[PDB]
């Protein structure tokens, strides 16, 4: 019964992983996450297929291990809602992942596309970092 | 009892309907126009 | 990763490396994918032991990569490990999209069942109508009732029409259900054959609806018979009744060639 | 439950192939308990620090051996135990050393996704120190454009040990690749000029590798192979594929998309 | 409506209608003047 | 009841697209 | 969170350089490539020069036996086929829009 749970519980296991951000283990917080995104996926089509996979992304990298295998493979890559503003850091994550694998031509325009779409706000928290890969990186291509 | 398999299916098939039926109710104003 | 040991040929080396997977599996599931194929040659040696482990551990792969056909053909492989059907969401969608495949094909050759077929893997038909036995037992009979017909088999539908419910109010939902909705004659005169036959069976000889049946298809003989019966049952009210229903739906060609049977 | 690997043959002889034994040992510690933890029974380093030497003993009499296949699995544990238990000893010792020649294998077999992939997970030793790991970077940026006099020096500088092994294969792969670009550098090259340039010096080494390519010589002389004209005057294939093209752009242009 | 926001690391601690030539302040790196450079240039020689 | 839950939805499936035929061709004659 | 992205910068700044002194002169003896360069040394300026050369960074070739680089002569891009791939490539775009 998600017809409304769903889209409700998304911010729920968003707010979830920062309490665990902001203080012990992270390691059983991707066990977790791993099994409730087939617990998902698999309900036809449920959404989730972009929170999820952020949260799982967000400290991925932190840890500082590069696995790939799994995105180039996800199925979750066209969850196609996300109120345009889930995408924005989806596609940071993926441009930075395969920015450091020493593939730059499509890093750029994927994170180009990923900047461009940021909100009008005026906080620049996120801009900052995005911004000053934007140009490393285009430093690097040619 | 096997209520479940039932459900999933036919949870598919009403999620989908909707979407084609979005995309018809546009289709018939321009021609009635 | 531990697949590397993998490549050594030490099978107790191989039964340490698989029972670590199939209970890891679950967090690598795309690492591991990555050299599946390895897992399915040890599949491929029959003089491997323990050969049908590897098949159990290639199906949560390929399952938690969409590969359903080749989940389902490697979970048919691991066969008696899938005796547990209980808990796990990966039992339950196997043998739900075994349910899609298996009545996909038997829909296919409800044109034909000689027409060729690949032959029937025993252990599919045997989990399909181990769930069904399931849903039996669950006493969630009006699922069988309906799947009967998907199956398009007919004699567990002949069974299973006595069951735990009383027989004349599921007889006459589904008699109902097959008039209004079965697309073609091919299977409905079948399954009206195969079911009525029932009322000359039942307790009670319910010639009313038997008309009905023996008009949506034209069987002159049989119809002039249960009536030579009831004849000689020497009470009219019913031979009376049956006819007198005959009389306002079937054709005029249909009562000029029944005079026939019962004048001679 | 034994110190079998307390009788490990060193020394300055451990010529005797141990691999008959280290069999049986390997086979009774994995039959032991814990050959990866994933997580339980924590505070036993029994079992666990010394499976470290069971390996780094064993992958160093690997890269003696050249068995590039069992080298690669035992890079694999030892990489798998060096980083996930952070509860354990400082292990220290070789873990740099080992690490470095880890880089300096990804490095010869020609992959350069890999080394610069697990160029991370180090924090900050890259330029803090760690020699055993500023050589294999140091090298990589030297061999990434066309300075290779440094390269060739730095062959003769390894602090940790031979290194035959793999500046062998670097030494191969660089005279190919030179022979591969001197093909169009330039039209003419002195005999003795060519043979010095590339590192080799008089043998029949030379006639040799001017034998398996082309490099017909002449009076002192080499002649260039010239041919770079013969893509152009070529209008066909685009006169066909224009033609695809304008028929794309009027595709979807007046019917209803 | 107007939700805008984001989680992590804001930072920083807290015009020309001329549009701009990266050459502008590549010479910004030396050479203040024409001037300077011309008239202790010259007197060598 | 259950399984007109299937049959219904097959139904209405079946019926939708066939509304998508007609006015396509219509929108076609129509400028005509 | 950065340095390891930056560090492998330098082959950069060489491509840099030597394509801008390949469109500058024309012909240049390698004997001041590696003073204007700062390499500390002018034999591996062959080496760079010829790598350059290989990924068609710059067409110039080299007298090694005399040490000056000479380079072609390369105008008039409006003949090539690649300004009509630049125009199709934004044709594409505004179409889509």
């Amino acid at each position: 019964n998600r017809r409304a749970l769903d889209l409700v519980a998304a911010k729920c296991y968003y707010y979830h992983a920062r309490v665990y951000e902001f203080l012990d283990k992270l390691d059983v917080v991707r066990s977790f996450l791993h099994a409730r995104l087939r617990t998902a996926t698999l309900r036809h089509d449920a959404d989730g297929q972009a929170t999820l996979l952020n949260l799982l992304l967000r400290n991925y990298l932190h840890y500082s291990l590069y696995d790939q295998a799994e995105k180039l493979v996800s199925k979750s890559v066209f969850p196609e809602q996300a109120n345009n503003n889930e995408w924005a850091r989806y596609l940071y994550y993926t441009g930075r992942i395969k920015a450091i694998q020493l593939e730059y031509s499509e890093a750029r325009r994927t994170m180009t596309n990923a900047l461009r779409k940021a909100p009008q706000h005026t906080a620049v928290g996120f801009k900052q970092t995005v911004h000053k890969l934007l140009i490393v990186v285009e430093l690097l291509l040619g | 009892g096997l209520r479940q398999y039932y459900l999933s299916k036919i949870e598919e098939l009403q999620l989908i309907v909707n979407d084609k039926s979005q995309n018809l109710r546009r289709l018939q104003a321009q021609r009635n126009e | 990763g531990i697949i590397s040991l993998l490549d050594e040929d030490e099978p107790q080396l191989k039964e340490f490396a698989l029972h670590k997977l199939n209970a890891v599996v679950n967090d690598f599931w795309a690492e591991i994918s990555e050299s599946v194929d390895k897992i399915e040659v040890l599949y491929e040696d029959e003089g491997f032991r323990s050969r049908q482990f590897a098949a159990l551990v290639a199906s949560k792969v390929f399952y938690h990569l969409g590969a359903f056909e080749e989940s389902l053909n490697y979970a048919l492989g691991a066969g008696d490990l899938f005796n547990v059907n209980d808990n796990s969401e990966y039992v339950e969608t196997i043998i739900a999209k075994c349910i899609d495949h298996y009545t996909k094909q038997c829909v296919e050759n409800a044109d034909l069942p000689e027409g060729e077929k690949k032959p029937i893997d025993q252990r599919l038909e045997g989990i399909v109508n181990k769930m069904f036995q399931r849903c039996l037992d669950d006493h969630k009979y009006k699922q069988a009732i309906g799947i009967a017909l998907e199956t398009r088999r007919l004699d567990v539908f002949e069974k299973t029409i006595l069951e735990s419910n009383d027989v004349p109010g599921m007889l006459a939902y589904s008699l109902k259900l097959c008039m209004s909705l079965m697309q073609n004659k091919q299977f409905r005169n079948k399954v009206l054959r195969v079911l009525v036959k029932i009322y000359m069976n039942l307790e009670k000889p319910d010639f009313i609806n038997v008309c009905q049946c023996l008009i949506f298809l034209d069987d002159p003989q049989a119809v002039s018979d249960i009536l030579e019966k009831l004849v000689k049952e020497d009470n009219l009210l019913m031979a009376y009744q049956i006819c007198f229903d005959l009389y306002e739906s079937a054709s005029q060609q249909f009562l000029s060639s029944v005079i026939q049977n019962l004048r001679t | 439950m034994y110190e079998q690997l307390k009788g490990e043959w060193n020394r300055k002889s451990p010529n005797l192939s141990k691999c008959g034994e280290e069999l049986g040992r390997l086979k009774l510690v994995l039959l032991e308990l814990n050959f990866l933890p994933t997580t339980g029974t924590k505070l036993t380093k029994q079992q666990l620090i010394l499976a470290r030497d069971i390996l780094e003993i064993g992958a160093q009499w690997s890269i003696l051996r050249k068995d590039i296949p069992s080298f690669e699995r035992y890079m694999a544990q030892l990489k798998c135990y060096y980083f996930d238990y952070k509860e354990q000893l400082p292990e220290s010792a070789y873990m740099h050393q080992l690490l470095g020649l880890n880089l300096l294998f990804l490095l010869s077999q020609n992959r350069v996704a890999e080394f610069h992939t697990e160029l991370e997970r180090l924090p900050a030793k890259d330029i803090q120190t760690n020699v055993y790991i500023k050589h294999p970077v140091s090298l990589e940026q030297y061999l990434m454009e066309g300075s290779y006099n440094k390269v060739f020096l730095a062959k003769g500088n390894i602090p940790a040990e031979s290194y035959t092994f793999f500046i062998d294969i670097l030494l191969d792969t660089i005279r190919d690749e030179i022979a591969g670009c001197i093909e169009k550098a330039y039209e003419k090259i002195l005999f003795t000029e060519a043979t010095r340039i590339l590192f080799f010096n008089t043998p029949k080494k030379m006639t040799d590798y001017a034998k398996k390519r082309g490099w017909v010589l002449g009076p002192n002389n080499y002649y260039s192979f010239a041919s770079q004209q013969q893509k152009p005057e070529d209008t066909t294939i685009p006169s066909t594929e224009l033609a695809k093209q304008v028929i794309e752009y009027a595709r979807q242009l007046e019917m209803i998309v | 409506m107007s939700e805008k926001k984001q989680p992590v690391d804001l930072g920083l601690l807290e015009e020309d209608n001329w549009d701009d030539d990266n050459v502008e302040d590549d010479f910004s790196n030396q050479l203040r003047a024409e001037l300077e450079k011309h008239g202790y240039k010259m007197e060598t020689s | 009841d259950l399984y007109s839950r299937y049959k219904k939805l097959q139904q209405e499936l079946e019926f939708l697209e066939v509304q998508e035929e007609y006015i396509k061709d219509e929108q076609k004659n129509l400028k005509k | 969170g950065t340095y390891t992205l930056i560090i492998r910068l330098r082959h950069n700044v060489i491509k840099t350089g030597v394509r801008m002194i390949s469109l500058s002169y024309s012909r240049i003896s390698l004997a001041d490539i590696a003073q204007k360069l700062q390499l500390d040394s002018p034999e591996d300026a062959e080496f760079i020069v010829a790598k350059a050369i290989r990924d068609g960074v710059i067409e110039a070739s080299i007298n090694h036996e005399k040490g000056y680089v000479q380079s072609k002569e390369m105008i008039d891009i409006y003949s090539t086929r690649e300004p009509q791939l630049a125009f199709h490539q934004r044709i594409s775009f505004c179409l889509d829009i």
